[PDB]
């Protein structure tokens, strides 16, 4: 009955659920707002997708993120994964694949990282 | 796992490529493809030791060069390059 | 159990490599045995997911 | 006529005229339902739905009037001489004309109903009955009817039989006699009063099944029913108001179904014409009333555009069901249940069509390669605000696009008893319709019930969303409908401007839909969500480019480009599909005042028809008119591409067709029709156009000539060395023919007898093979060399098979020692003059490999023939060294060119 | 490009199920495959496919004997009759029943048809080619009669010589002698007196002498003599003789009449022809191991033609020169990869056979099958040079072929046994790779050493895509560990570079300019990555695309069917703009690479005997007990190697068994043609190839309004402004009028239009130039065309390469047409009669 999309956001070693709902237009990373969590300097990297997609997008969502693990870089960086992926799940999901892939485009365009994880495997020159 | 593979020889002839082209009214080849017989020069005639001449001997290089005309210089030259032959074998 | 694989593969959520399989008489040989899995978008995948609480909608 | 399009058929028709159809019973399982169209007839099959079984053809000249249908042919009279028409009367058999009818010469009436007994076929025209003999089809004598009065010798009604009376007819007249008639001598024998006189005209008369009992039925109101040897009343029933009088009545004969037990016979039903619903009677103590069953059809209304009525009621032999036929292009069969008792039925066939004209038509776009093609489905918007879904393949597979219960609705409300109408409870009359199935779902494209024109994404992403576009009459909104479902979409979008709809468009993708008020606002919706997304202008200098008046005609670019806007006050706008911002306009504005536009995919061409009574065709990509059209007298009603490209088609109001070659900027053909032309639709393919007349409900299908006869029209009106032609095959095979019957010898040889059969029989024509042309080679080369011309021995060498071309070529010598008696010589020389001439030089160097391949011994050992050779050489090195040089050249600087980098 | 995609011919297969008929002139030879008809020409080599198609199979072919109406006949009885001259689709009318037999009166106006055991004699249609002021009718066909004096099967129709009379053979053992109207000394006859019913009843010459032949191998003559008691003559029997055929029965007999032979064509592939009014065995030979099912003769009689249903095997065999004309044979199994050779003129496939074969694009016949792999063969590969053929199997070996000399001068296996799935090879022409399902390394063997270079390594799961780039430096792997490797080879450097993705691997392509590069996953999603900043530049989710499904044996909605959503293979146009995307589905996509929109959609098969063809089964075809094309019915078979079913259970991929009824859609390979304008795809039923249509739309390229045909020859005749009136005609762009100009202008300005000719229009112009020089007889007159071309603007060829690829490649294959077909025989003979002159 309720419109409700689970995401999750993955970096060395922290992790990010993020929960998107139909809403008023909040996002909260462990209770608090997203302009609170970060570093200082990072919270750029954080603003990355709101900024890419514009604001009309995060109007009708309501996104709580929980993070765990790593430090603050990566969580920071698990953070900005679990928001690009989230809305776009969202609007998989609930309006049309028009504009998920418009949204998909937008963020494959600026940065691919926002979407799909790629780890640091060991594999130096053999 | 397919099989263990075991030597298999097949016998190509001397006629061109429409021989082993299918049954049709008439080739896809032109007027140029159709003589290519299939076996190349190689497997004509290659000229080898075996069917040298008795006096001559062929060289590497397959030119028929006689040993009475021969010098001496060059005959320890080729009598030290099949040596090294035998040892690299 | 095999009867609710047999309703599963009938119902056609297990491929085996990359293509989906629906018949319930294919052999599965012994480096076959290490590709046979869900398919795509398998609501059983979905609820295994949803146990672990792994269930990314991406 | 025309040099282009054919008649094909009127389609989407099925009951229009008041001619009433006739049943005839198959067997003990089917039933035969002839109805008219007006130039032809169609029998469907009963058990079988009522799926079309037989179309009459040719169509008749005039229109049918009468009909019948004895054993297995359809007899049709057809034409009213009271205003021009001929007319005749057509015996058709598995819908083609197997016989005629002489009418006789001083038949001056129109011939109201035929009816076939005995071994006579009797027609009452109007005040006369003439009657042929059936098994002669002969004409046999003219009953004269005769009155006082002026009035009353008007045969009304009609004459049927009773089924055990000799060779008798009867006859109602305008007054009010029922008069029995011996058809046999011709001769009157008794007529019959109508109790209390003041009833007037017979209307209608039928027999019972009880024996010798006739139901006669009046215009001031009584139903008698009498026996009609004993000329005594047995039944009378006030059936009819004086306003209403009854016309059609049927007997049920099957044994039950009245009595409010329903095991007991006797029921009755009737209608009149002035109403839409039929009466059902129980005959048994006095003959009360049991049921009404109310709207079977429309109820005509003289103020209403749509047609109404009830031609004819026909319970079948010995069943439950009644076969009804309106006025309103419909034909339903209804079912009386056994185990409750139903005083009235319950429907169970219908076929319907268009109760008004064809205002609008489109033709559905191709699935992708399927079996639909572009030619299955048309889709026609009527004025009786219904959109149906024709199928040019089989007619019992068209069906309307529902928009709700409205049926259900209509009930629910007092609309079927007596407000507004149940056509009212529509959405308005369709002005224009567009579609797109690339995400039509078929059947399931939104699993469920859903809610229709509102004013959950994974599942519409799965399977499909809606599919077609329609803007309506004077509506704010443009309404959207499911195609594959065959019902009414979800969504219902408004205009913006609050305006009525102009246009409407939907992307080639199908997934925006482009609405254009009439004031001027463009907005385009996404119809999986059903969510405004663009608005053009958005909101030259960005922001304004807004439109003064109303918008007709918007169409997107496939790639999703550009949109380009057409306004009715002058120019046209191409938009930025993802921006919303003008991008280039083009201003006729002082000039003209564009009404349409058409759009041709897969040829970025657009055609606008403008208020000048012209068409201007513009290139989108190059943004500037190339082709403009002058030839319309009236406005223009209805234009369209072909899907080649290469004609625009235009009907104007002038009711003349015009198509126009696009290529060649001329006219073709322009056709005059009877009725003007509303509509007009081609098909996605090149066979089907379809015009939608005016006046006409049902549209009329002509076929493409063109693409099986071709047509010679082009009529502007207003009212070096060279190769051969010889297959490379051909001469290919000649030079390499012995390696190719080698490899087609087979591995093992044929397993033939010891006692093989020696003297094989002839085949082939006379000995040789069948591909040698029949009219002695060296004969050819012999004069063709003692005359100074060998293109006779050369045109003769050429149409050879590769054979006999090597055997002609095997088969030349020397002979007796001159010059003039040698084929090797004058080869050589044919050869080298083709070789002056430069006519076959693939040909002249094939002959000679393998004539040198063949013969070297000969002009080794001769020397009379090494001077022609001599010659030819000399020819062929000139020719070689500049054909090598030229060709070599091409081929080294190519394939320098192609990779200079090494 | 223009991607104006229509249906051209079918190829790939050469005949199926049905009947097989002649023309009347004897040269075309009109063949069903699957749901339509291909027609041979033989006098030249040349095919064409007609542009109808039927949905379900085709049972039975007619013609006409003027030539001109063929009527096609699908399973259910639905017709089709079409006119060959010009080839376009007439009348649809469908006979309720299964047409079991169907013979055309050589007088032309009627045709007679055998629905089980009804036999109907209807009249043909009248129709728009024949009459001068006709068009077509509603329901032209018009029954004449009806004969249900018939207990069984009606197995054949065969009219009389005065198209007087006709005989029915059955399958209740006998004969019967029908009219067409009723005759003054003539009842309907029957003719009884068998053992397994007959296979047909034919006529004499002199219409005296009837023969039947039965299924037994017997065949009987029929004389009108007296009664042994002596007006009162009785049609009976003179004598009796029988096919020794051992241990078969004869499936197909036929007769001709003018020159008195029969052939009959037996169950053990062995079948045997006989002058038959004395009955000498001319000769019999086998043509097929499994069986013969359709025999034909020629109306000249001198050629016969069989065709086998289990395989392909369409032969013609000329019996007095004891040789075959054609024997080919299609593939009996999934077709599993194709190329276009870099010619473009032969494509090769290679299928689950075991076989590989070449097939001409024209003339549509296999030029030679490769037969050295022991097991199913997967992809094969050129090499930029096109001599050579590079093919993988699960035999476990590459092998490479050469085809100037037609045979593998290589053979490549892994030290441990693999089974190689894909492989690809550099385009020099010296580097293999191919990789398998069973181990996870990729292989890399040299061409011209023979051993093997290296297994590179780095992949979590069995590698399924190789695609070397077109330039020669990088290859790309794809595999089931959801990644894709960047592997550079060739330099100093060995490295691998990983793309990771979102789920398997399916695809890999690149573009012909090799910057970019599009993978195909399994979520139905395709990836364009970038190789020199390997990110990923573009994007479609293209499952509802292409998704269009619904098999029998399949619980699920055709929109829930997952399996039938991904893209299995992917391949760039030549020009670089459009992928073409084809998977295990019945839809093929065409999408554009930079605008990242589906420009067409096309649908592979109407075919409703293939399974996956339609997306909404019916539910009349749902009984109680399945579906009804699922209920095993071999019992109700009259032949025991047809009751036998040694089929293995659970066998997707193929056995010799093979059950193989309602086999599904599936798009296991598609390639763009080199020269552009085409391109194919291997479907179940054969080879499609779509190609551009230009000569049938209309499509100007850049035109103002004063520019008409009548204008351009305006311009051409009384102005004489050469360049003006081409210039003109390629802006209008209709072929017939820049033909008629093109001829038009003289061989001595040429030069001045070259000279002053528009850069924008000469790629164009090198394109005509080419085709005229492949069609037209005019070679001189195209040649100096060609050379003024290429002297005037060739550094601006040369500075751009990319955007002219495509027509330098097709001016390149022309004048090596005109290289190899005539200069060659030219230099030739001046040597020879140099050598003959000097003795």
């Amino acid at each position: 009955s309720v419109q409700a999309v689970q995401v999750f956001g993955k970096k060395k070693n922290a992790t990010a659920v993020a929960r998107c709902v139909q809403g008023k237009g909040l996002i909260k990373v462990n209770g608090k707002p997203l302009k609170l969590f970060a570093p200082e300097i990072l919270r750029a990297k954080l603003y990355e997708p709101i900024l890419i997609l514009g604001t009309d997008k995060f109007a009708d969502v309501d996104i709580r993120i929980r993070v765990a693990g790593g430090g603050h870089t990566s969580q920071v960086y698990a953070v900005r994964q679990a928001i690009a992926k989230s809305i776009v799940a969202y609007y998989a999901k609930y309006v049309d694949e028009h504009s998920k892939n418009l949204l998909k485009q937008e963020l494959i365009q600026f940065d691919r990282s926002l979407l799909v994880a790629d780890p640091r495997r060991c594999e130096p020159k053999k | 796992k397919p099989k263990p593979p075991a030597p298999t020889l097949t016998v190509v002839s001397d006629v061109a490529t429409v021989a082993m082209e299918d049954a049709q009214p008439a080739t896809a080849q032109g007027v140029a493809g159709g003589e290519t017989s299939m076996i190349a020069p190689q497997e004509v005639y290659a000229p080898s030791k075996d069917t040298a001449e008795k006096g001559e001997v062929v060289t590497k290089a397959g030119i028929p060069i006689a040993k009475q005309e021969m010098s001496r210089e060059e005959k320890l030259r080729r009598r030290r390059r099949e040596k090294e032959r035998i040892r690299k074998a | 159990t095999v009867q609710a694989a047999t309703k599963l593969i009938e119902q056609g959520h297990v491929r085996v490599g990359v293509e989906e399989v629906r018949d319930p008489a294919f052999l599965v040989t012994r480096n076959m045995e290490d590709f046979v899995t869900w398919t795509v978008g398998s609501k059983i995948k979905q609820n295994i997911m949803k146990y672990r609480d792994k269930l990314d909608d991406f | 006529g025309s040099a282009i399009f054919a008649p094909y058929r009127t389609i989407g028709l099925i009951s229009p005229t008041g001619v009433p159809f006739t049943s005839i019973p198959l067997g003990k399982t089917t039933f035969q339902i002839t109805t008219s169209v007006g130039r032809a007839l169609q029998t469907y099959d009963l058990k079988r739905g009522l799926n079309l079984v037989f179309v009459t053809r040719p169509q008749t000249p005039s229109d049918i009037t009468a009909t019948h249908a004895w054993k297995e042919r359809v007899y049709a009279a057809f034409g009213d001489p009271r205003n021009g028409e001929p007319q005749g009367l057509w015996v058709f058999q598995r819908g083609k004309k197997v016989a005629e009818l002489p009418l006789p010469s001083d038949l001056d009436q129109p011939i109201k109903q035929i009816l076939i007994f005995g071994g006579w076929i009797v027609a009452c025209a109007l005040t006369r009955i003439e009657v042929w003999k059936a098994a002669t089809l002969e004409h046999y004598t003219t009953i004269f009817p005769a009155a006082s009065k002026k009035g009353d010798n008007e045969l009304t009604g009609g004459a049927i039989n009773m089924p055990t009376f000799l060779n008798k007819i009867f006859v109602g007249r305008k007054d009010g006699w029922v008069e029995i008639w011996n058809v046999s001598t011709g001769k009157l024998i008794y007529t019959l009063l109508p109790p209390s006189p003041d009833c007037g005209a017979v209307t209608c008369l039928q027999p019972t099944p009880a024996l010798s009992l006739l139901a006669i039925a009046y215009s001031g109101g009584p139903l008698v029913i009498q026996n009609v040897l004993t000329d005594k009343t047995v039944l009378l029933l006030e059936a009819g108001t004086d306003d209403a009088p009854v016309t059609s009545i049927s007997f049920r004969t099957d044994g039950l179904g009245a009595g409010q037990d329903g095991r007991k016979d006797g029921v009755m039903a009737t209608a009149t014409s002035v109403s839409g619903d039929v009466t059902f009677w129980d005959l048994n103590k006095g003959g009360r009333i049991m049921g009404v069953l109310r709207s079977a059809h429309n109820p005509p209304s003289r103020h209403n555009i749509v047609r109404g009525g009830i031609s004819k009621i026909e319970f079948l032999a010995g069943q439950p069901v009644i076969v009804t036929s309106g006025l309103d292009n419909s034909l339903k069969t209804w079912i009386f249940d056994e185990s409750p008792f139903s005083p009235v039925p319950r429907i169970l066939h219908q076929r319907s069509g268009h109760a008004a004209p064809v205002r609008c038509l489109h033709f559905l776009p191709s699935d992708f390669d399927g079996a639909e093609g572009g030619n299955k489905w048309l889709l026609s918007g009527g004025k009786d605000r219904s959109l149906w879904g024709w199928s040019l393949r089989r007619d019992g597979q068209s069906a309307e696009l529902s928009q709700g219960a409205i049926r259900k609705k209509a009930r629910k409300m007092g609309l079927l008893a007596g407000t507004t109408t149940l056509e009212d409870l529509k959405a308005p009359e369709i002005t224009c319709i567009a579609s797109s199935l690339n995400r039509d779902g078929g059947m399931g494209a939104i699993p469920g019930k859903q809610m229709i024109w509102d004013k959950n994404a994974e599942l519409s992403g799965n399977t499909g969303w809606e599919s077609v576009v329609t803007a309506h009459k004077d509506d704010p909104y443009a309404r959207t409908w499911f195609w594959g479902r065959r019902r009414a979409g979800r969504w219902a979008f408004k205009t913006g401007d609050g305006e009525p709809v102009s246009t409407v468009a939907i992307s080639s993708c199908g997934t925006f839909a482009l609405v254009g008020s009439t004031g001027g606002s463009i907005d385009m919706f996404n119809l999986q969500s059903g969510r405004h997304r663009q608005r053009f202008p958005s909101r030259f200098a960005p922001g304004t480019g807004r439109h003064t008046n109303a918008v007709t005609g918007i169409v997107v670019d496939p790639l999703n480009r550009h949109v380009v806007s057409c306004s009715l006050d002058g120019k046209v706008k191409f938009w930025d599909f993802i921006t919303g911002n003008l991008v280039d306009e083009i201003d006729w504005a002082p000039m003209t005042k564009i009404i349409g536009c058409r759009y041709h995919p897969g040829n970025d061409l657009i055609a606008f028809a403008c208020d000048d009574r012209s068409i201007r065709v513009v290139d989108i990509e190059t943004k500037n008119t190339i082709r403009e059209f002058w030839g319309c007298r009236g406005d223009i009603n209805d234009f369209c591409f072909s899907p080649d490209g290469r004609w625009i088609v235009a009907a104007s109001q002038d009711s003349i067709i015009r198509v126009w070659d696009l290529p060649t900027a001329h006219l073709i053909d322009a056709f005059r029709l009877e009725q003007p032309c509303t509509a007009l639709a081609f098909s996605h393919t090149g066979e089907y156009l379809a015009g939608a007349m005016e006046g006409s409900l049902g549209v009329q299908i002509w076929t493409n000539r063109t693409l099986f006869r071709h047509v010679p029209t082009r009529q502007i009106s207003e009212s070096m060395m060279t190769l051969s032609l010889v297959p490379r095959s051909r001469w290919q095979t000649l030079l390499h023919i012995d390696i190719i019957k080698a490899r087609n010898k087979p591995k093992e040889p044929p397993k033939a007898p010891e006692k093989a059969p020696f003297f094989l029989p002839p085949v082939g024509q006379n000995g040789i093979s069948s591909l040698i042309p029949q009219e002695t080679f060296t004969s050819k080369l012999l004069v063709g060399g003692a005359k100074g011309d060998y293109t006779d021995f050369i045109e003769h060498l050429k149409a050879l098979p590769p054979a006999a071309a090597d055997l002609e070529l095997r088969s030349l010598s020397i002979g007796n020692g001159d010059e003039a008696t040698n084929e090797l010589l004058h080869f050589i020389r044919a050869l080298t003059s083709r070789l002056v001439a430069r006519r076959d030089y693939e040909l002249t160097q094939a002959w000679m490999t393998v004539f040198l391949r063949l013969h070297f011994d000969l002009i080794m050992e001769n020397e009379e023939l090494l001077q022609a050779l001599g010659e030819w050489r000399e020819h062929q090195a000139r020719e070689r060294d500049r054909l090598s040089e030229l060709v070599g050249y091409c081929g080294g600087v190519v394939s320098f060119l192609r990779s200079p980098r090494t | 490009m223009k991607t104006n995609f229509k249906f051209s011919n079918l190829l790939g297969t050469v005949y199926c199920r049905g009947n097989l008929l002649f023309s009347p002139d004897g040269t075309h030879l009109f063949s069903p495959v699957g749901n339509r008809v291909t027609v041979f020409n033989l006098v030249e080599n040349k095919s064409y496919t007609f542009p109808f198609a039927h949905r379900k199979n085709i049972s039975r072919i007619g013609l006409t004997p003027q030539g001109n109406l063929l009527l096609s006949i699908d399973e259910d009885g639905q017709a089709i009759l079409t006119n060959v001259p010009r080839r376009v689709v007439l009348y649809h009318f469908s006979f309720k029943s299964p047409v079991t037999a169907l013979a055309f009166s050589p007088s032309g106006r009627h045709f007679v048809v055998g629905l089980k055991r009804k036999i109907e004699v209807w009249h043909v249609p009248s129709t728009p080619d024949t009459n001068e002021d006709g068009d077509l009718e509603f329901a032209p066909f018009v029954r004449h009669h009806t004969h249900m004096q018939h207990f069984d099967d009606v197995r054949h129709l065969e009219w009389s010589s005065d198209s007087r009379f006709f005989l029915s053979a059955s399958k209740d053992l006998t004969a019967r002698i029908w009219s067409l109207d009723t005759e003054e000394g003539f009842v309907p006859t029957v003719l009884s007196g068998h053992r397994q019913g007959v296979v047909g009843a034919y006529f004499s010459k002199d219409q005296e002498t009837i023969y039947t032949v039965s299924k037994d191998g017997a065949v009987f003559e029929w004389k009108y003599v007296a009664k042994p008691g002596h007006e009162d003559m009785q049609w009976r029997i003179v004598n009796k003789h029988f096919f020794m055929q051992n241990a078969a029965t004869l499936r197909c007999a036929a007769y001709h009449a003018e020159s008195n032979l029969l052939v009959a064509g037996f169950s053990n592939g062995i079948f045997g022809l006989y002058e038959m009014p004395d009955f000498n065995l001319i000769h019999t030979l086998s043509i097929s191991q499994n069986e013969i099912d359709f025999v034909t003769i020629n109306k000249s009689g001198e050629w016969l033609a069989f065709g086998a249903s289990k395989l392909g095997q369409l032969l013609v065999w000329e019996w007095q020169s004891e040789s075959y004309i054609l024997k080919q044979q299609g593939h009996f199994d999934a077709m599993n990869s194709l190329v276009y050779s870099p010619d473009g003129q032969r494509i090769v496939t290679a299928a689950d056979d075991g076989k590989i074969k070449v097939w001409d694009v024209e003339s549509g016949f296999c030029i030679v099958t490769f037969t050295e792999h022991t097991s199913g063969v997967t992809a094969c590969e050129f090499a930029k040079k096109g001599s050579v053929l590079f093919t993988a199997s699960l035999d476990g070996s590459v092998r490479a072929w050469d085809l100037i000399r037609y045979r593998n001068f290589r053979t490549f296996t892994a030290p441990e046994r693999l089974s190689f799935t894909c492989m690809a090879v550099d385009p020099s022409g010296e580097v293999i790779a191919a990789g398998s399902i069973d181990s996870f390394d990729i292989h890399i063997w040299s061409v011209q050493t023979g051993q093997l270079l290296d297994r590179l390594s780095g992949h979590e799961g069995p590698v399924s895509s190789l695609a070397f780039a077109p330039d020669g430096s990088v290859l790309v792997s794809g595999s089931w560990d959801r990644t894709a490797r960047i592997w550079s080879i060739f330099s100093r450097t060995q490295t691998s570079e990983p793309l990771q993705l979102q789920s398997d691997v399916l695809d890999v392509a690149f573009r012909p300019d090799s910057k970019q590069i599009a993978i195909s996953t399994l979520d139905g999603q395709l990836t364009f990555w970038s190789v020199s900043e390997a990110q990923q530049v573009s994007g479609v989710d293209g499952r509802r695309d292409v998704s269009g499904g619904r098999r029998i044996t399949d619980r699920r909605t055709a929109a829930n069917v997952a399996g039938t959503k991904n893209f299995n293979t992917i391949r760039y146009s030549m020009d670089g703009t459009c992928l073409l995307a084809g998977g295990n589905s019945k839809y093929i996509c065409l999408y554009s690479t930079t605008t990242m929109v589906l420009l067409k959609k096309f649908t592979v098969s109407v075919n409703l005997s293939l399974s996956g063809t339609q997306e909404f089964l019916n539910s009349k075809l749902m009984t109680e007990a399945g579906p009804v094309g699922l209920l095993d019915d071999q019992g109700e078979a009259s032949d025991l190697e047809d009751r036998i079913d040694r089929s293995l259970p659970g066998s997707k991929r193929g056995d010799p068994g093979a059950r193989k009824k309602f086999p599904e859609v599936r798009v296991s390979g598609v390639a763009f043609s080199p020269t552009g304008n085409s391109f194919c795809a291997a479907s179940t039923e054969g080879l499609l190839v779509y190609s551009l249509d230009n000569t049938v739309q209309f499509d100007p390229f850049d035109l103002n309004m004063e520019i008409t045909p009548a204008s351009t020859l305006a311009v051409l005749e009384k102005e004489k402004d050469y360049l003006k009136a081409l210039v003109m005609a390629f802006r209008l762009n209709e072929a017939g009028l820049i033909t008629r100009v093109y001829q038009a202008i003289p061989y001595t300005d040429i030069g001045l239009v070259v000279e002053q000719f528009p850069t924008v229009y000469v790629p164009r112009l090198l394109r005509f130039v080419a085709a005229q020089t492949e069609q037209s007889p005019h070679m001189e007159f195209c040649l100096l065309w060609i050379r003024a071309l290429i002297d005037k603007h060739g550094p601006w060829l040369a500075a751009n390469r990319g955007k002219v690829d495509v027509e330098l490649r097709v001016v390149a294959r022309a004048v090596a047409k005109m290289r190899d077909e005539i200069r060659r025989l030219a230099d030739e003979n001046v040597y020879m009669v140099d050598y003959l002159l000097n003795q």
